[PDB]
RNA sequence: CAUAGUCAAAAGAAGAGUUUGAUUCUGGCUCAGAAGGAACGCUAGCUAUAUGCUUAACACAUGCAAGUCGAACGUUGUUCUAAAAAAAAAAAAAAUUUUUUUUUUUUUAAAAAAAAAAAAAAUUUUUUUUAAGAGUUGAGAACAAAGUGGCGAACGGGUGAGUAAGGCGUGGGAAUCUGCCGAACAGUUCGGGCUAAAUCCCGAAGAAAGCUAGAAAGCGCUGUUUGAUGAGCCUGCGUAGUAUUAGGUAGUUGGUUAGGUAAAGGCUGACCAAGCCGAUGAUGCUUAGCUGGUCUUUUCGGACGAUCAGCCACACCGGGACUGAGACACGGCCCGGACUCCCACGGGGGGCAGCAGUGGGGAAUCUUGGACAAUGGGCGCAAGCCUGAUCCAGCAAUAUUGCGUGAGUGAAGAAGGGCAAUUCCGCUCGUAAAGCUCUUUCGUCGAGUGCGCGAUCAUGACAUGACUCGAGGAAGAAGCCCCGGCUAACUCCGUGCCAGCAGCCGCGGUAAAACGGGGGGGGCAAGUGUUCUUCGGAAUGACUAGGCGUAAAGGGCACGUAGGCGGUUCAUCGGGUUGAAAGUGAA
């Protein structure tokens, strides 16, 4: 993500010996085995390659999910902390509310009777 | 022939402007850039700003 | 089966490629599950060609069984993503070349 | 340190002529702009990229458009030949011989090296014939010549007839399948049949299938777990016009039980109940493929769905199923019908809405081209073979902010044309032309290298191209409309309410700036005018952004259904609302 990382951490490579290294066989018969030889070694790289990148895609998803496992519980943490603060403002309010509507409640039986 | 091989993507991010390059001559090795290489990635990034003059 | 190749873009006489990822009973310039990357087939101002890759992509076809066509593996072993291809273990075709000097601005010779 | 850092995502808002003796308002008609899969007139130099039957989903001559595999399998039907490795450059007409070492058999425990006919030698040698249904004939070449079989012809390509929701856009779901491709785990045993065989078919166990020491631990198949990609099914929301169409439905709506499907389900057989849709527009009629998007426009809207890309439907017109992982299958099969062509007259054959191409219709729309070199696809272990997919050429001012048709100088103010109290070289065409100096872009002609480049390990149709150099001479290249007002631009002659012009107001009746010609001038420019279609101007259907006393327009007046709209405080909740994050919004 940043240049650093990627200038520390690509495999640079050197210059390859398999580039040009065909010998001219004697017998037409024989070069077309090494040719099916050589074909023969490019799919077990290609299947060794295959295996070397499930790795790293399958230790990248697992350290994904602990990530997101660490998240979860860091906000129930807090969202329980939240509601606990709020449930007790609450409370403190409704204890609050029950003094005015009493003394309101009085008055209205008191100018109904003298309607009455 | 040699090639300017550009990581591409959000994770081969050079920066705020394009992704990291390198070269991979003919001969199967690979190097970082040059001097003039190095002037050809500044001066074809995107630039930020309406076109003054 | 799921393959990486190449797409043709640009115009008449001016070619250019997109690294895409398609079903393979799909056309050429149509339906694809991704795009990975271009390519420019033509020299460019500094000697050499250009080329772009998503390697996080491309790692996860290959490793899910995508199969690259002939001028992918190429490509792709030139990014170092796959061993090389049997057929570049030949050694070019040698012979005398034209190396006469051309003054890079004006296309006579030097 | 640094291949760091910069926080951009628009622009776009115009008026004029015409009702009246004159005025203001309402209200239409017309014009100035942008554009097109366009057509026609007149006139035309070049390069490149795009585009090109919008009408008859009318009928088609001719050629090409889907094949591949001898590394799955037999058959017959050609051909020419009778152990291996190493060396041969000098002395007294020459392709095949000379020498050494391993190795197989025969002949007499060491050594040697098929039959018939004629000749010679002491069993062999020279020639021929038949050999090889033959006490194993040892090697090589193509077998395409015909077949069985496997994979692919369900991809790619075309058209928009039908379809008003079984489709499409967007987001989801559970009750399913999935050849080829990736990764595990186990097998690939034995009989029979197709003239002959098998990876073809039948059987038994548990499912099967074998090939290759020419591809021997290399291909292939079968079973079981899984990734990935596709496919079947279901669904919430959104998606024409019409009320001068008000009722529609009878397997119709639900239930139970059976059958069927890979899979939920009235999908349908039997039985039971009378439900279901509808004034929030069912049904009937007309029209239409849908989307990403194209043109236009100070945001909104309107017209369109042509090229390209995603989904769907269709393949002469109707109806079916087989094979297959996948079809109810454009160049596969069966049946019916219309048309059409052969026939030896018994009957067969055909479907260009694949690329070229031809009649027909029309105002109008293209070559019966080259190549698989690049990309993509099928078959093949590969080598390779197919590919009117594609790539590239041909035609057409059909389109695009392109380029060129010269740059200077020149007064005998030439000739000629037009006008003139007939003023100022009389005014003008006019420095305009002719002439002189310079340079050759585009085009023309002649040559040269070409791993310049598209392509690399090699493979170049384009390419008679492009690039570089040379020859030349201003040499080959400017028209279309207009000049009364709107609207930039004026005079002479002919006509005489005639001929005629015209987008609107209007001109023409003997001095026409309006008709036709001479001259002069204005605007665009390889274009420029006329017609058709769309948007704007048009606030001229007004959400942005209008109205109803006298101009078009308040129901004769109420009551009420649906709908729409509608007081205060306190508390609860979290569907709308809102903030963040993730997925998605193809190119
Ligand atoms: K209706
Ligand atoms: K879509
Ligand atoms: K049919
Ligand atoms: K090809
Ligand atoms: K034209
Ligand atoms: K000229
Ligand atoms: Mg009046
Ligand atoms: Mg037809
Ligand atoms: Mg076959
Ligand atoms: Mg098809
Ligand atoms: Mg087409
Ligand atoms: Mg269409
Ligand atoms: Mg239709
Ligand atoms: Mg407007
Ligand atoms: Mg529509
Ligand atoms: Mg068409
Ligand atoms: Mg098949
Ligand atoms: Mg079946
Ligand atoms: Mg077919
Ligand atoms: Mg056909
Ligand atoms: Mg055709
Ligand atoms: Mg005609
Ligand atoms: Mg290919
Ligand atoms: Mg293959
Ligand atoms: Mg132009
Ligand atoms: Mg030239
Ligand atoms: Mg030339
Ligand atoms: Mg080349
Ligand atoms: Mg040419
Ligand atoms: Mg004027
Ligand atoms: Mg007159
Ligand atoms: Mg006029
Ligand atoms: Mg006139
Ligand atoms: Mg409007
Ligand atoms: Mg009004
Ligand atoms: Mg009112
Ligand atoms: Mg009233
Ligand atoms: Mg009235
Ligand atoms: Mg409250
Ligand atoms: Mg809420
Ligand atoms: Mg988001
Ligand atoms: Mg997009």
């Amino acid at each position: 993500t940043h240049h650093r990382h990627h200038q520390e951490t690509h495999s640079f490579l050197e210059p390859e010996s398999y580039i040009g290294s065909w010998e001219a066989p004697k017998d037409p018969k024989d070069a077309e085995r090494m040719l099916a030889q050589l074909r023969r070694d490019y799919a077990k790289k290609v299947s060794l390659y295959r295996k070397d990148y499930v790795h790293e895609i399958e230790m990248l998803r697992v350290e994904k999910q602990r990530k997101d496992e660490a998240r979860l519980v860091a906000e129930r943490a807090a969202n329980e902390e939240r509601r606990r603060l709020k449930a007790e403002a609450a409370k403190v309010r409704a204890e609050e509310r029950k003094i005015f509507q009493d003394e309101f409640r009085k008055t209205l039986m008191k100018e109904r009777a003298e309607k009455l | 022939w040699k090639i300017t091989v550009e990581k591409l993507g959000p994770q081969g991010k050079r920066g705020n402007g394009g992704g990291w390059k390198f070269v991979s001559l003919p001969d199967g090795s690979s190097r970082p850039l040059n001097e003039v290489e190095k002037m050809y990635v500044k001066r074809e990034a995107p630039r930020r700003r309406r076109k003054i003059l | 089966v799921v393959r990486l190749r190449l797409s043709r873009l640009g115009c008449k006489n001016r070619p250019f490629f997109r690294v895409m990822a398609t079903d393979s009973r799909s056309p050429r310039d149509g339906k694809h599950i991704e795009v990975l990357g271009y390519f420019n087939p033509l020299p460019g101002q500094d000697g050499g060609k250009r080329m772009g890759l998503k390697f996080d992509r491309i790692k996860y076809w290959l490793s899910v069984g995508a199969q690259a066509s002939d001028p992918v593996q190429r490509l792709l072993f030139r990014s170092g993503l796959l061993p090389p291809p049997p057929m570049v273990a030949m050694g070019r075709k040698g012979g005398e070349r034209d190396t006469r000097p051309v003054d890079p601005m004006t296309g006579r010779f030097v």
